[PDB]
């Protein structure tokens, strides 16, 4: 009996260890109302969380507590974890030990303060923080190979060979789902359809998930988009109003492969995956090309795998065979790994206990992280 | 001044600028290392009359004809 | 054609026209179409069903005001064509549009359909030699005569902050919010009804804009002025009747700096300025704080510069020099910039010729914009 | 030749240029090509798409930085051509390349293709009378005015140790390691992200280099200073914001002494020096240990001399006299050596003439360099 709780910037995936898929999946947001001095009606919650805030988007100002895999407002994150254990999962945190997930190369204060809350506020019996990328490999039953776990908050590239990780080869890029969502708003505003508010940004994320797809040749796709209106698809908003996004459909996910569009002055998700493999030892490169995994929900774009293969193959040597690993459950790839890890009898020892936390302090986490 | 006097919707008796109040080697002094004073004029004089023999010179990774020592002698 | 170019500012509230030779705009009239309020069947009433600028101001109470441009976007194009036709009337300028070339001043990050249709009208309806669409922010710097400078241009329709350093505008650091002078006029009408004076009519909305422009001061501390008993300064209406404004005077334009009070999800005028600087690169931040320029009519509020300086200082880093350099001609700054730009021989290269638009295509106007 | 020969110290971090005989290099500017990343909209902005040296330093925030040479190997030659062109331009020495001979200063044990292309550019693109390529270490000894000494030259790009006894330099005892000042700045950036301050931008990476030079001390005992709670020393960024560096201050420069931290299997700077002496013949070991000369900018770290003297003493034999001598101008020591060598009449014989290069080709340069 143990709890796996993925603390993703976009969506918080929580559930019991051993189960196939996560029990409760809700958007990680806190909804505070745009209140005036006028008195409010009955059935009023001071701050709404998750699926409740997703229902009452109209009035509530949606504030994401985790920004680029860094917890900015801890009071907000506490209210999400309270919604996770007590309401969503229907379980006491004192009974079950809780596994959390942190992105690699995050600030040290993040891991420090995270565990402090779990030990003091919720009074958990044991707490282990893990790298999202390390878990994602277990999903595919692969010990060897690199992963390109692109989330809503961040995208990170962690090469692991024969159950041994290369820490110095790890590269983090701040370009992620939320930056693409923010980019899609700007180009939709250029077409005509203006989306400004926090509630409207959530509707633009629903537009992104459904329509947007990765093009094989961007320049070739822009030529077909100009000539014919075949790529132009219609989407119905919450309001009866319908919109035809056009070429901006395949223009949004292009930002992943060339950040110049967003204006970050950084390497693309294809180029960073190559650079990470080159930073590793020369011998093991072979297996990393052969076992390139794509994880998170930012790798569920239709035809990212085809475009990824093409771009890596061009950069990589001709003799090498480049196979991209795209399992059907990419969105729940971080959690399903956690469920496999927590269930294993070997992992029982690796848990950090309250007694261990009390004596040493919150600094113990940095030793027993990975 | 007379240009802006002509127009109706102009700021009159307002300050133009709103501004804030105007607010007004450790290794090179180490014990371990011995600090030398570089005098190129002195250095130039010491090497002044020193020459090199560029005849039969080959520093390259050429195997032929045993070992070689570049810059044979002066004068 | 060598004949003098005609600058025209597309201000949502007031459009400012004139020749490039003039130091100031000779002809500037309100941007609204005036039709008779009662649907005219009979003779002896207001004839034509069109009253623009000074003719409208004379017979204002009889007519019904309808603004053609909202939030820096043209809603009714038929109305805007009549307005631009009145610019080339006997009343203002008194010239052929076919002879003189034109310069438009569209707000930043507007819809591309707005720019394309604006060009189509000015090339097809009027037989213009050449047209050039430009950004309102870039012009404001030419007027003042400095290359570096952030331009907080608070218009009637839109308030936007564009950072430009050494003649280089960062397009990602641009910030645009819809809460502008027109919204302040709308919110003042609500507070005037809370004082007990209704301005229900579209004509009666114009005198609320006059009340705002005459008497509305921005308090340095809003909470202290609320507790203090007001003088209740009397304003005289067109009919002759007096109205005591009282606390509505100062707590109306406050909604610029704090738009959450009414319940509008926006950043605020102090916030968009700071955010635009913070979004830009770290090296430039100090110089961009050291060079801020106020543009448009919604900066002329009494004690705007005093409040903004205070609200920027607390958000901005400590011990940083913040100079908010307002010109004396803030309302007419955007046009004067265009008048200088138009006069230069470089402008001859920048604009798009009528024959160029026929051959090149639609993109011609967009690609030459920058 | 009557015209003085120009000394150019082609350093990875800073390229130092000047005329032979001069006591100090008159014109020393940072080695990078700055291109504007933001768009030009206004007229009168900064002219050219290439900014090099002091103009690039002033307008750093506007530009995207790109180092042409990495680890003493010219990666992009087009860029290296533009910086050498800028040395001869009006801003720096302001003379024709055809009239003055050149003295280039490359690092030891660099690729042969680098020396070949370096010559090709300096003879074809610039029609120079004569070029001599020399080692950095050999010059550093002429500056101090000593015939016997080992030269530990820790530069920005590469750190190397060359044992030189009574004029002769032992080519098999040369020790070179890629880990250097620029890897310390790269390793500092990684630890600053762990502390929770991000510097993703190429312009922001130059601020990390500024933080390194100002606030980073090498602790005499590494394991001792790790455990003890450190005083969190605040540093002021260009914008004004304060960062607490904390443990990253002293952990960052330790990379030079322990290359295992970044994860490269190479010798430490302390191991490089002793290995270079131990590789030399038995008789000269005592004289080389007695005569140690530190060079390059990366030796200027606070407590470098103290730590190195501690580390060398443990690896070196018992009861041997270890005197580490520092010239006050460590940074400019390499160039001053070049000026003294260039001023001697013996340098005339050492040169490769245009005709000599044109006849034999690449071989002539490889024959006469060390
Ligand atoms: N099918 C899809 N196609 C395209 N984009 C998607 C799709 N599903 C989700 N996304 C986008 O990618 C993000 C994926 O978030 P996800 O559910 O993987 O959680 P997360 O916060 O990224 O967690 P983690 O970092 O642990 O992977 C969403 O926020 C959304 O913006
Ligand atoms: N003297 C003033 N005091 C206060 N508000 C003013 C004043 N003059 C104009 N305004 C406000 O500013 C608006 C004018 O905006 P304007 O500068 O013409 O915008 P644009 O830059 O788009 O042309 C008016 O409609 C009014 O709301
Ligand atoms: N005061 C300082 N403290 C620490 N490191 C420094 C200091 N000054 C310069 N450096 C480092 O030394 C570098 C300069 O290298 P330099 O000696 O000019 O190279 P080269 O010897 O290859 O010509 C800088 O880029 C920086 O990384």
């Amino acid at each position: 009996a143990a709890l796996v709780v993925d603390n993703g910037s976009g969506m918080c995936k929580a559930g019991f260890a051993g189960d196939d898929a996560p029990r409760a999946v809700f958007p990680s947001i806190v909804g505070r109302p745009r209140h005036q001095g006028v008195m409010v009606g009955m059935g009023q919650k001071d701050s709404y969380v998750g699926d409740e805030a997703q229902s009452k988007r109209g009035i509530l100002t949606l504030k994401y507590p985790i920004e680029h895999g860094i917890v900015t407002n801890w009071d907000d994150m506490e209210k999400i974890w309270h919604h996770t254990f007590y309401n969503e999962l229907r379980v006491a945190p004192e009974e079950h030990p809780v596994l959390l997930t942190e992105a690699p190369l995050n600030p040290k204060a993040n891991r420090e303060k995270m565990t402090q809350i779990m030990f003091e506020t919720f009074n958990t019996p044991a707490m282990y923080v893990a790298i999202q990328a390390v878990l994602s490999l277990y999903a595919s039953g692969r010990t060897t190979g690199i992963v390109m776990d692109s989330g809503d908050g961040v995208t990170h590239t962690v090469p692991i060979y024969e159950g041994y990780a290369l820490p110095h080869a790890i590269l983090r890029l701040d370009l992620a789902g939320r930056d693409l969502t923010d980019y899609l708003m700007k180009i939709l505003t250029e077409r005509g359809y203006s989306f400004t508010t926090t509630a409207e940004r959530e509707i633009v994320r629903d537009i992104k998930e459904k329509l947007c797809y990765v093009a094989l040749d961007f320049e070739q796709e822009m030529a077909t988009a100009a000539s014919s209106s075949s790529l132009e698809k219609s989407y119905e908003l919450p309001d009866g109003q319908v919109i035809t996004i056009g070429n901006e459909r395949f223009r949004c996910p292009e930002a992943l492969f060339q950040p110049s569009f967003l204006g970050m002055e950084s390497c693309g998700i294809h180029e960073t995956t190559f650079n990470s493999i080159m930073k590793c030892d020369v011998d093991i490169r072979k297996d990393l090309y052969a076992n390139t995994v794509l994880s998170g929900g930012t790798t569920m774009y239709p035809g990212i795998a085809d475009r990824m293969q093409k771009e890596i193959t061009a950069l990589a040597p001709s003799t090498m065979k480049i196979k991209i690993i795209a399992p059907p459950e990419r969105k729940y790839s971080v959690w399903i790994g956690g469920s496999i890890l927590a269930s294993l009898s070997t992992f029982q020892q690796m848990w950090i206990s309250k007694q261990e936390y009390d004596e040493s302090g919150p600094s113990i986490v940095h030793r027993k992280c990975f | 001044d007379p240009k802006y006097a002509d127009l109706p919707g102009i700021a009159r008796n307002e300050p133009d600028v709103y501004e804030t109040s105007d607010l007004p080697l450790e290794e090179l002094t180490s014990t371990s290392v011995e600090h030398i004073i570089v005098n190129p004029n002195a250095a130039y004089d010491k090497f002044k009359d020193k020459r090199v023999g560029t005849k039969g010179l080959d520093f390259s990774d050429r195997i032929g004809k045993t070992k070689r020592t570049g810059y044979e002698s002066g004068e | 054609i060598a004949n003098q170019p005609v600058v025209i500012d597309n201000g949502s509230g007031v459009i400012k026209a004139g020749f490039a030779g003039d130091q100031i705009p000779k002809y500037c009239f309100p941007n609204y179409v005036g039709r008779p309020k009662h649907v005219r069947v009979m003779a002896g009433a207001l004839e034509g069903d069109i009253f623009i600028g000074p003719k409208a101001e004379e017979h204002r109470g009889l007519l019904s005001i309808r603004y053609p441009m909202e939030h820096g976007i043209v809603k009714d194009w038929n109305d805007m064509e009549r307005i631009w036709q009145y610019v080339y009337s006997k009343d203002q300028l008194q010239t052929f549009s076919e002879e003189h070339p034109v310069l438009l001043t569209e707000a930043p990050l507007n819809p591309r359909k707005n720019r394309e249709r604006a060009a189509e009208v000015f090339f097809e309806t009027f037989n213009v030699p050449a047209l050039f669409i430009s950004m309102q922010a870039v012009l404001s710097l030419y007027a003042t005569g400095r290359t570096t400078g952030v331009v907080l241009d608070s218009g009637d329709g839109v308030t936007h902050a564009v950072p430009i350093y050494e003649g280089f505008a960062m397009p990602h650091s641009i910030m645009r919010i819809d809460i502008a002078g027109r919204d302040v006029s709308r919110f003042l009408r609500l507070y005037l009804r809370k004082e007990g004076y209704d301005f229900h009519s579209s004509s009666e909305f114009e005198i609320v804009k006059a009340i705002k422009e005459r008497a509305c001061y921005l308090s340095i501390n809003p909470q202290k002025d609320e507790t203090l008993e007001t003088e209740k300064a009397q304003y005289y209406l067109p009919d002759g009747s007096t109205i005591e404004i009282g606390p509505s005077r100062f707590r109306a334009p406050e909604l610029l700096f704090r738009p959450d009070l009414i319940g509008e999800e926006s950043e605020g005028i102090h916030e968009v300025l700071v955010f635009a600087i913070q979004k830009s690169d770290m090296d430039l931040r100090r110089t961009l704080f050291s060079n801020i320029v106020l543009s448009g009519g919604s900066t002329l509020f009494k004690g705007f510069g005093d409040r903004l300086l205070s609200e920027v200082k607390k958000l901005a880093p400590k011990d940083v020099k913040i100079r908010i350099s307002a010109p004396q001609e803030r309302l007419y700054s955007t046009w004067i910039g265009g008048s200088i730009l138009a006069s230069l021989d470089t402008f001859k290269k920048m604009w798009v010729s009528k024959k160029e638009y026929e051959e090149d295509g639609a993109r011609s106007i967009h690609r030459k914009t920058f």
